[PDB]
């Protein structure tokens, strides 16, 4: 009944940051309109 | 009565140890968790690698990036500590006692997992036989684990029902 | 943190259990000493004939 | 009549200990929108 | 990929069932615990006459 | 199952031994004014009269 | 700009949880002093007999 | 238990030797008509008869 | 329990203080980014001369 530790609210928000970075990734790759927007990404293909 | 009383006592010690137990195995399944999805990555950009179109400057590029996700694997091994206690770091068993008399233990084992117990000892893409291999065998490797931990979890959580409903009855 | 939790927080059904049974046991047990302050008066009606 | 024990709230209390298991899983669940969150779920399934 | 997904991911409208029906047992037996803990007043009433 | 790999028959294995650890540990531990009830088969004798 | 966002600016999930965990403590604590304050009235019995 | 580190075991000898010297006093300390009931081995005889 | 917060503060600290590298990290990609246009305009330009 803890009142002090929200653990479930702790893991939906963890899920929510890990969901982040595909919204950002997708949005970012469809704005620019190259799969490859940085060296994170590949940077094999980017030297390429 | 003095002798339910100590039991009581006795038991509900016992339930409040095993929920120890639960958590050093929800940690230690966690730290699992991150070092498989660095193995993916790993698995992934061998496959990138062995391939005839990529030159040698591109070959020492992916090899930096599986080097430094090997030293994130080896990293996040060593100093993963829990209560003082670095739980992937040595092979070793803990005894959680959810009993009131002596010897009630319930065995929970650590495996040592980083690169030298995984085969991954200078893994390199550039101037290794059979990478994908060995990279599919670390990854079956620390799944026999994850799922030891798994059973161990689902062992302690039914003690401590019993033990609840234990109580109560006496 | 959640590890933390398990081992500080408090339950607090068993805390309000355990705080209503206090209770009870505080107003019977001043129920009770009053009853036994109450005793001795029958020396009173001794004295008296 | 017994005001040293409270069996009964000792009942409910068990009962809402192990209700609590299946609101967090279902929780967690939709949250992360996996059947399988961990090795005690499956972990046969998890290794698949 | 859709064999993977018939294995690890899970059907919503299940999920959301269980939280239901999880949520209502909850409050219920909250509820149950409050009458429990109610129960031994009748002691107080017994003691005061 | 057909489907099941040799390393999931292991995984489920391992925890069937463990489930079936813990039913002989409740067993041999569960024991009640120094009785161990679910140990051996015995009778008690419950003084009902006068 | 990034930079200084990662720095400054606020994660409105964390902000959200601590408010309505923030608020529950305050109402807890409300309920819990009101209690105590009740609590010393048995010596006003302990007087009365 | 296994999951206690060297100092959490520490405190609760601390705590246990605490407890248990207050035992031995407990036991030493108590005196009824300057008699040490719960200090030696002996025995008391109550005369009940004429 | 001391020991515990001690340990979560500590992560929370720790993850901020990556949060400032991999800023720094996308400066200076971006930074390269650009000399890497200009030393491809260079080699068209070295291109049209020779």
């Amino acid at each position: 009944q803890v009142i002090n530790t929200n653990s479930l609210s702790l893991i939906t928000q963890n899920n929510i940051n890990k969901n982040q970075s595909a919204l950002s990734s997708s949005i970012e790759r469809l704005s620019s309109g190259l799969r490859i927007n940085s060296a994170k990404d590949d940077a094999a293909g980017q030297a390429i | 009565a003095n002798r339910f009383t100590s039991n009581i006592k006795g038991l509900t010690q016992a339930a409040r140890n095993a929920n120890d137990g639960i958590s050093v195995a929800q940690t230690t399944e966690g730290a699992l968790s991150e070092i498989n999805n660095n193995l993916q990555r790993v698995r992934e950009l061998t496959v990138q690698a062995t391939t005839g179109t990529n030159s040698e400057s591109d070959l020492s590029s992916i090899q930096d990036e599986i080097k430094s996700r090997l030293d994130e694997i080896d990293r996040v091994s060593g100093q993963t500590q829990f209560n003082g206690v670095n739980v992937l770091a040595k092979n070793g068993s803990m005894k959680i006692q959810v009993g009131a008399n002596d010897n009630q233990t319930i065995t929970i084992d650590l495996k040592q997992i980083d690169a030298k117990t995984l085969g991954l000892d200078g893994f390199s893409v550039k101037n290794t036989t059979d990478p994908l291999k060995a990279l599919d065998d670390a990854i079956a490797s620390v799944d026999k684990f994850r799922s030891s931990l798994g059973a161990v979890q689902n062992r302690l959580d039914s003690a401590v029902t019993n033990l609840n409903n234990t109580t109560t009855n006496l | 943190s959640e590890a933390q939790s398990r081992i500080q927080d408090a339950d607090y059904a068993t805390e309000v259990s355990n705080m209503s049974k206090a209770q009870i046991i505080q107003q019977a047990g001043n129920s009770v000493l009053a009853k036994a302050n109450q005793v001795p008066q029958q020396v009173l009606s001794l004295l008296q004939g």
